[PDB]
C-alpha cells in the first residue's frame, strides 16, 4: 500500500 | 472565530520545502485544518463505511447505478455526487474488478483540478507544487508507475480518452509519483484505516521519527496540532510511518517510498530497536510473516478470521516470546481490536492490558494512537468494574488526547463522562 500514516503490515 | 495562520511555507537546507511556525506553539494548539483536495474509501473499507463521511454506520444504501459506492444517508449520497458522478460508470464497467486505491483517488483528483474555485486544501501548496521525486525514482518504481498509468487509462475509458480532456500542465505519470509520495492514510476514531486522500498544503510537512506535530482525522477532515512546545521558525514535523518499526524497517520504507534516508536521532542511534526485537529471531520472524495475512484481514474487517489467527499465534508463543516484541505486540493489538468488535470484552481486556507498557515505551509522550489505545483499555476496565485502574487509564488517555485530538473532540466528551462515572464509584465504593 501507500500513504503517510497508517499501520505497517 | 478568526484565528490567524500560525504556520508558513519555507525552503529548507536539504529537505526541499517544509512548514515552520511563525509564532510560538503550545502542545495541543491547532495549526491547520484541511479538507482533502480529493479522497476515497480504501479498498478494504468499501461498503463498510460511508463513501462520503467515512463513518461506519450500521446499514448503508448502495448507489443504484454502480452498486459500489455506499452511503449512510441521502445527504451523504447527494454531497458526494460531484465526486462520484464521473467515476460511477467507471466503477460499473470495472466490475467485478475494482481499481487500486491510487487510481480511484487520482480519478477524483483530475476533475477537482478543473474546479477554478480556489481549494482551501491548496492554500499553502498546490497539487502541482507537490514533490514527485522523479529524478530519484528507481527503474523498478517507474515500471510500476507506468502500470498504474495504463490501469488508470483503462479504468477511466468511459470518461477520459485523451490527454486533451485534462489540463495541459497535468501529467499522468508525474501524478502517480506525487500520489505515492504525498497521499495520506485517513484513519477513523478507533485509529482504523478507512480511506486515503491528497492534502497538498499538509503535504508540506517533512518527516521525523520524533515529530513535534500530530495528525488526527475527523472523517475526511484533517486536523494538524502541535504536540510539544515549538519555537518561532522551528520546522514542523510529522511521522510518515507506523511507530512500531525497527530503524532498519523505517529506513527501508522511507527510501522505497519517499526517496530519502532519515537523519533524526532515533535513526542515528537505532533508538528502541533492541526492545522491539526482544526475543529470538527464529521465533518472532514467523510472527512477522503471519502479520501480513492478519493485517490484510483487519483491513477488510474480517474480525473473526483475525481473532482466530491471533490467539493461535499468541498461545503458541506464550512460553518463549515476550509481549514487548513489536510483531507479537501488533498481534495482541489486532486480537484486542477484534475482540472488541465481537463483543468479547473480557478477552479484549486480557490482550489489551498486555499492550500497555510496550505502548508507553515505543510511542512518544503524546501520540494519538497511544491515547486511543489507553482509552480503550480504561473503558474495558470500567466495564469490568476495575475502577481505580480505569480511572488511572482514563485520566491518562485524556491527558494525551487533549493534546493529540484537542479538547473540542467528541472522544474527549465521552472521556469526561466516563471519568465522572468512574470517579463516582471510587468515593462510593
Ligand atoms: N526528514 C526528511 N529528510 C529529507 N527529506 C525529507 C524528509 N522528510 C520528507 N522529505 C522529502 O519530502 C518528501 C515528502 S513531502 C514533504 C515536502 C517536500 N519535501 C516538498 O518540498 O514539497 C519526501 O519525498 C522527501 O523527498
Ligand atoms: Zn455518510
Ligand atoms: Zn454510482
Ligand atoms: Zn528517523
Amino acid at each position: 500500500k501507500f500513504g503517510k500514516g497508517g499501520t505497517y503490515p | 472565530f478568526m484565528e490567524p495562520l500560525k504556520v508558513e511555507k519555507f525552503a529548507t537546507a536539504n529537505r526541499g520545502n517544509g512548514l515552520r511556525a511563525v509564532t510560538p506553539l503550545r502542545p495541543g494548539e491547532l495549526l491547520f485544518r484541511s479538507d482533502p483536495l480529493a479522497y476515497t474509501v480504501c479498498k478494504g473499507s468499501r461498503g463498510v463505511v460511508c463513501d462520503r463521511c467515512l463513518l461506519g454506520k450500521e446499514k448503508l444504501m448502495r448507489c443504484s447505478q454502480c452498486r459500489v459506492a455506499k452511503y449512510c444517508s441521502a445527504k451523504c449520497q447527494k454531497k458526494a455526487w460531484p465526486d462520484h458522478k464521473r467515476e460511477c460508470k467507471c466503477l460499473k464497467s470495472c466490475k467485478p474488478r475494482y481499481p487500486p486505491d491510487s487510481v480511484r483517488l487520482l480519478g477524483r483528483v483530475v476533475f477537482k483540478l478543473m474546479d477554478g474555485a480556489p481549494s482551501e486544501s491548496e492554500k499553502l501548496y498546490s497539487f502541482y507544487d507537490l514533490e514527485s521525486n522523479i529524478n530519484k525514482l528507481t527503474e523498478d518504481r517507474k515500471e510500476g508507475l507506468r502500470q498504474l498509468v495504463m490501469t488508470f487509462q483503462h479504468f477511466m475509458r468511459e470518461e477520459i480518452q485523451d490527454a486533451s480532456q485534462l489540463p495541459p500542465a497535468f501529467d499522468l505519470f508525474e501524478a502517480f509519483a506525487k500520489v505515492i509520495c504525498n497521499s495520506f492514510t485517513i484513519c477513523n476514531a478507533e485509529m482504523q484505516e478507512v480511506g486515503v486522500g491528497l492534502y497538498p498544503s499538509i503535504s508540506l510537512l517533512n518527516h521525523s521519527c520524533d515529530p513535534n506535530c500530530s495528525i488526527v482525522f475527523n472523517g475526511p477532515h484533517l486536523l494538524l496540532r502541535a504536540v510539544r512546545d515549538i519555537e518561532v521558525g522551528e520546522e514542523l514535523t510529522i511521522c510518515y510511518l507506523d511507530m512500531l518499526m525497527t530503524s532498519e524497517e523505517r529506513r527501508k520504507q522511507l527510501r522505497d517510498q519517499y526517496c530519502f534516508e532519515c537523519d533524526c536521532f532515533r535513526c542515528q542511534t537505532q533508538d528502541k530497536d533492541a526492545d522491539m526485537l526482544t526475543g529470538d529471531e527464529q521465533v518472532w520472524k514467523e510472527v512477522q510473516e503471519s502479520l501480513k495475512k492478519i493485517e490484510e484481514l483487519k483491513a477488510h474487517w474480517k474480525w473473526e478470521q483475525v481473532l482466530a489467527m491471533c490467539q493461535a499465534i499468541i498461545s503458541s508463543n506464550s512460553e518463549r516470546l515476550p509481549d514487548i516484541n513489536i510483531y507479537q505486540l501488533k498481534v495482541l493489538d489486532c486480537a484486542m481490536d477484534a475482540c472488541i468488535n465481537l463483543g468479547l470484552l473480557e478477552e479484549a481486556l486480557f490482550y489489551g492490558t498486555r499492550t500497555m507498557e510496550p505502548y508507553r515505551i515505543f510511542f512518544p509522550g503524546s501520540h494519538p494512537v497511544r491515547g486511543v489505545q489507553v482509552m480503550k483499555v480504561g473503558k474495558l476496565q470500567l466495564h469490568q468494574g476495575m475502577f481505580p485502574q480505569a480511572m488511572k487509564n482514563l485520566r491518562l488517555a485524556f491527558d494525551i488526547m487533549r493534546v493529540t485530538h484537542g479538547r473540542e473532540h467528541s472522544l474527549i466528551e465521552d472521556l469526561i463522562l466516563l471519568l465522572e462515572e468512574c470517579d463516582a464509584n471510587i468515593r462510593a465504593s
